[PDB]
Order: C-alpha cells, then sequence, then structure tokens
C-alpha cells in the first residue's frame, strides 16, 4: 500500500487570550504505516504533559490521532506541532498563529 | 432518532520478526473512545463513568478473560506460520469489529482485516470472505478459519450479532445525560494566508460545539456567501467540535461581511460576527 503522508491541523479550543487558560489541539491524520513521531512544541521544546487519543484508523486504513495539551500563551512565547514520518525527510513542523 | 449508531473495537499488531511484536485495541463508540487495553496486565481501561454500558462485572471479566485468550492464540498462529515464512517480516494488521445499529432496529455485524493497509479479508454473514486484492495469503487465512477452525467463528458471529447490540445501548443508556447534553459553541474572526496582492482571506473559528451539526456561513445581508469553503469538523478534548469557514475577497469588498453561526443549543438566537479588519482606525 502507497505510503500517505500525514496531514497536520493545529487549532485552539478557545480564542487566543495572553494570560488565560487555552487548549492546543494537534490532529494528524490520512497516514500509513503507522510508526511516527508527533509532539506539541513550546519554544522549539517538546512539551511533556501532553495527552493523546489511542491510535485509530479510517475506512480506507489510515491512521489518525488527536493531540492536545493545556496551555496559557503570551505574546513571549510560540507553540508548534511537529511530526516525524517514514514520508518525511526532515521533520515537518506546523506553528499556531492568534 | 432515525441515526445510526455504531460500536467497533480497532486493534493494530505489528510483527517486526518471530521474537518481537507490539500491539494496541480500544474501543470506540461512533466517532468517541470509550475504552482502551492494558496490555501488561491484560485488562480493559474503562475512560468515562458510563463505560461499563449496564454490563455486570461478571461479564465484563469474562469478556477480558476472553480477549486474553485470542491475543494469545492469534499470535502464536501467526508467528508458527510467519516464522517458517519468515521473508514477510515487518508486517502490520488491522482489525475492526463491532456493530451498526440502523434506524428501525436492525443490526448489523462487522469484521474486517487489512495486511499493511490492504483489504485483506472480512466475515459476511457466516463466512470467511477474503478480497480481491492479494488473494492467497487472504484465501488461506479464509479457510484456515472456515474449516480448520472450531467455535471460534461461532463466538464471532455471536459476539458481533448480539452481545455487541446490546453492549452499544447499554452504553448509551448509562450515559444519557451525556449523550444528550447541549453545548453551545463560541466563534471568533482572523485573518488568513494571504490569497494574493490586494485579496484578504477571512477567518471565522467556531469551537465547543455539541452535537455535530453546525451551520456557518459568510453573509453579506441575507445573500450567503457563495465561495464560503468549510473545513473538516475537527474534533476538541473532551468530546467537542471545531469548524473553520474561510472566504476569499478583494479588499474593498470586505467590509458589511459577516459570519452566521446556527446550532441547536443557541435557542434560534444565532451567533452573528462582523468582518473589523484594517477597516477601524
Ligand atoms: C484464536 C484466533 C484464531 C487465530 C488467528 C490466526 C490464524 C490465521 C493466520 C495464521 C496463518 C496465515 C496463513 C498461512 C498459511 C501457510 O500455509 C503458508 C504457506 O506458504 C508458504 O509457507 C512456507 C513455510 O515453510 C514458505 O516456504 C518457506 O519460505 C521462507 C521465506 O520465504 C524460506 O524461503 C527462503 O528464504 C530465503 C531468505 O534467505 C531465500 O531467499 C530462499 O530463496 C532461495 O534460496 C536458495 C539458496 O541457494 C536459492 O538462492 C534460490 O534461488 C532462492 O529461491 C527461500 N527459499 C525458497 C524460495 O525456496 C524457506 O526456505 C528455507 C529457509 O531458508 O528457511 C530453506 C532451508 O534450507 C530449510 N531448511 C533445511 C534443513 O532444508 C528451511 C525449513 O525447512 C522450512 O521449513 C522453514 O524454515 O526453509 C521456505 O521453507 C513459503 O514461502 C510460503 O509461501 N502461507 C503464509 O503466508 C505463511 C506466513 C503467514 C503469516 C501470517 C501473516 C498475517 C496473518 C493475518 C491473520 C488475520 C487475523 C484474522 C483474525 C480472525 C479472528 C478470529
Ligand atoms: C479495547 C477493549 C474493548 C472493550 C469493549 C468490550 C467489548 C464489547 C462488550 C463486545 C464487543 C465484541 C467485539 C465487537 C468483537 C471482538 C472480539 C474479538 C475480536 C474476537 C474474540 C473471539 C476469540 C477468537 C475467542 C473465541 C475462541 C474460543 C476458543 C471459543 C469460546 C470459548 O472461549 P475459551 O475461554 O477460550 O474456552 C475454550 O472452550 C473450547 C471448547 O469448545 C476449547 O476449544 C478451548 O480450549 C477453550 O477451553
Ligand atoms: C527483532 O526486532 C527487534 C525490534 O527491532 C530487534 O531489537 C531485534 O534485534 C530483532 N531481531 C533480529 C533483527 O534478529
Ligand atoms: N500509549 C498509551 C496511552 O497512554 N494512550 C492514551 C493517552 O491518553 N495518552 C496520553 C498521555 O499519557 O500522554
Ligand atoms: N501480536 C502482538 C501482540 O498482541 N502482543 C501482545 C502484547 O501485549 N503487546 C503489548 C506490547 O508489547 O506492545
Ligand atoms: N497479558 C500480558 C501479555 O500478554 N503481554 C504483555 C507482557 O507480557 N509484557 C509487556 C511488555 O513486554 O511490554
Ligand atoms: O473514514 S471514516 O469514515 O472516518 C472511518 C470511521 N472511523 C471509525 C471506525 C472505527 C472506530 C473509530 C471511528
Ligand atoms: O497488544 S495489545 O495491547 O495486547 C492489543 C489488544 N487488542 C485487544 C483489544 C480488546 C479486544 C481485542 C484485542
Ligand atoms: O455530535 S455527534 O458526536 O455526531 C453525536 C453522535 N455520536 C455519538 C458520540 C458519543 C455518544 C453517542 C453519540
Amino acid at each position: 500500500a502507497i505510503q500517505r503522508t500525514p496531514k497536520i491541523q493545529v487549532y485552539s479550543r478557545h480564542p487566543a487570550e495572553n494570560g488565560k487558560s487555552n487548549f492546543l489541539n494537534c490532529y494528524v491524520s490520512g497516514f500509513h504505516p503507522s510508526d511516527i513521531e508527533v509532539d506539541l512544541l513550546k519554544n522549539g521544546e517538546r512539551i511533556e504533559k501532553v495527552e493523546h487519543s489511542d491510535l485509530s484508523f479510517s475506512k480506507d486504513w489510515s491512521f489518525y490521532l488527536l493531540y492536545y495539551t493545556e496551555f496559557t500563551p503570551t505574546e513571549k512565547d510560540e507553540y508548534a506541532c511537529r511530526v516525524n514520518h517514514v514520508t518525511l525527510s526532515q521533520p515537518k513542523i506546523v506553528k499556531w498563529d492568534r | 432518532s432515525q441515526e445510526h449508531v455504531s460500536f467497533h473495537v480497532i486493534q493494530i499488531f505489528s510483527f517486526v520478526n518471530q521474537s518481537w511484536a507490539r500491539g494496541q485495541g480500544s474501543g470506540w463508540l461512533d466517532e468517541l473512545q470509550t475504552h482502551g487495553w492494558d496490555s501488561e496486565s491484560g485488562t480493559i481501561i474503562f475512560l468515562h463513568q458510563w463505560s461499563k454500558g449496564q454490563f455486570s462485572n461478571e461479564e465484563l471479566s469474562d469478556l477480558e478473560l476472553l480477549f486474553r485468550f485470542y491475543l494469545f492464540g492469534l499470535t502464536r498462529e501467526i508467528q508458527d506460520h510467519a516464522s517458517q515464512d519468515y521473508s514477510k517480516y515487518p508486517f502490520e494488521v488491522q482489525v475492526k469489529a463491532g456493530c451498526e445499529l440502523h434506524s428501525g432496529g436492525s443490526p448489523e455485524g462487522f469484521f474486517q482485516v487489512a495486511f499493511n493497509g490492504l483489504d485483506l479479508l472480512s466475515f459476511q454473514q457466516t463466512t470467511w470472505v477474503p478480497s480481491p486484492g492479494c488473494g492467497s495469503l487472504a484465501q488461506s487465512v479464509c479457510h484456515l478459519l472456515n474449516h480448520q477452525y472450531e467455535g471460534v467463528t461461532e463466538t464471532v458471529y455471536n459476539l458481533i450479532r448480539s452481545t455487541c447490540p446490546r453492549f452499544l445501548l447499554g452504553l448509551l443508556d448509562a450515559g444519557k445525560m451525556y449523550v444528550h447534553r447541549q453545548v453551545r459553541p463560541e466563534a471568533w474572526l482572523s485573518s488568513g494566508p494571504s490569497p494574493g496582492p490586494g485579496r484578504l482571506q477571512l477567518v471565522c473559528h467556531v469551537s465547543g460545539f455539541y452535537p455535530k451539526p453546525v451551520w456557518v456561513m459568510w453573509m453579506r445581508g441575507e445573500q450567503e456567501q457563495q465561495g464560503t469553503q468549510l473545513g473538516d469538523i475537527l474534533p476538541n478534548a473532551n468530546g467537542t467540535w471545531y469548524l473553520r469557514a474561510t472566504l476569499d475577497v478583494a479588499d474593498g469588498e470586505a467590509a458589511g461581511l459577516s459570519c452566521r453561526v446556527k446550532h441547536s443549543s443557541l435557542e434560534g438566537q444565532d451567533i452573528i460576527l462582523y468582518w473589523r479588519g484594517s477597516l477601524v482606525p
């Protein structure tokens, strides 16, 4: 089965409010095979306090994962989602903007 | 309601060689994860207060036992045959088993399997049926299960066709206050990637609504703007939904455009947001 590259979509639960509790989400879907590295980044650094769904697949059998973490944004801090796959030469990044 | 509901357990097995493999299983009520599997202790992880679904602790520990025997036997057979034919490693098996409840109450069982992401076989009524792709391996496994494996096929039929619908409905009733809740969305506006010089991309974010049906449009007055593009309805943490609606417009034609949101929780009072942008000093 032809390798499929992940689609990465990054979005927040609430409007960005500097100094307010909020949730950052990263939805990664449509990839095959199942081995993958997803991380949520705060200032280029991997966040450890994270939650993810158990591995699941659609009907075309490609896989998908939801990641999220609770966080409080400020002008200084930027957040991201980084993904590494076999179909990825370099770890792809997607950045979150207010 | 007229809507189909479904419950599935899904498994993913990777076999790297004859001495190393790993796996993952979970339970899903529609697109909501309701169960996990702790693989060291071979037990069910109940994610919600209502996840036992009105089953007794006795039936549940017996299901855990049944799943443990099934995992043991599955890996033992696959390894016996793949160790001799060791040119197959590394390979990945996907399993999706479960049931759908159609609008009139008719149950429908499901047991599909894929190999390296390709349909391998399925369980149609009472027969293991290979897929057109590959055959051979598919035909082999299918004959194996049709004639060389005891009450296994009997138990699978009983599980997807009687135990599963009963557990589906017990789950829905056990969590009725969660199942039938309404959660109001909140909306906001942003700019998107520039579509070109002299052009803007307007974005309306709608987040935190449950249930899933929602209406979102860019408007000028009562003219719905035909260019509105809807994204995928994406999942939030804790069971709510998220949605983007975007619109490309020349600057000079952006004034007067608004985002309108209709949802079951809103008691007729729609959410309206006017694009301000660089219009206001
Ligand atoms: C409770 C729930 C219920 C349980 C659910 C689970 C049940 C269902 C799934 C389980 C079953 C799945 C279906 C299986 C059906 C089977 O029926 C089976 C029958 O198919 C054939 O089987 C045979 C097995 O024997 C294979 O033959 C072996 O293949 C091996 C790998 O290829 C080796 O081949 C060699 O490899 C080498 C690599 O170095 C070289 O390349 C060689 O090449 C040649 O070398 C030459 C050297 O000079 C020349 O160069 C020449 O030119 C060149 O060609 C090549 N040699 C060839 C081509 O001949 C072996 O060869 C050796 C070797 O080297 O090891 C030779 C040794 O000398 C010999 N020693 C001696 C002393 O002599 C040794 C030994 O004797 C053998 O016995 C093996 O060890 O074997 C050979 O035997 C055939 O491929 C294969 O097609 N099909 C399979 O798919 C098996 C794997 C399936 C695994 C399952 C995968 C997914 C499962 C999905 C399950 C779905 C779950 C559903 C859930 C249901 C819910 C209830
Ligand atoms: C993530 C966690 C999910 C949690 C949600 C709960 C799940 C909810 C509630 C229900 C959904 C069901 C899902 C939809 C379906 C998937 C089930 C899985 C895929 C397949 C299982 C079947 C196995 C293949 C075992 C059958 C073989 C035995 C053998 C015959 C019967 C005797 O058992 P045994 O104990 O072995 O007893 C046997 O008796 C036999 C005598 O006849 C003997 O042959 C045996 O030796 C043995 O003694
Ligand atoms: C089997 O796979 C495991 C996992 O990579 C590896 O550590 C082990 O060495 C493998 N065995 C081999 C290659 O003989
Ligand atoms: N891989 C085991 C697991 O923990 N799965 C689901 C989950 O919720 N992970 C969140 C976490 O612990 O980071
Ligand atoms: N066939 C793979 C499998 O099911 N192994 C049993 C198990 O418990 N795996 C957990 C793990 O080691 O990942
Ligand atoms: N019921 C336990 C099982 O079948 N496999 C898990 C195990 O034995 N060890 C866990 C591991 O090695 O990761
Ligand atoms: O492509 S698709 O329509 O989204 C496939 C549906 N996924 C479900 C199948 C197994 C349980 C998880 C939810
Ligand atoms: O590797 S592992 O964590 O043991 C995968 C477990 N899968 C099981 C989940 C519940 C019943 C179907 C099989
Ligand atoms: O909004 S919705 O997610 O499409 C509602 C239907 N899906 C199910 C989700 C989990 C509980 C049972 C209902």
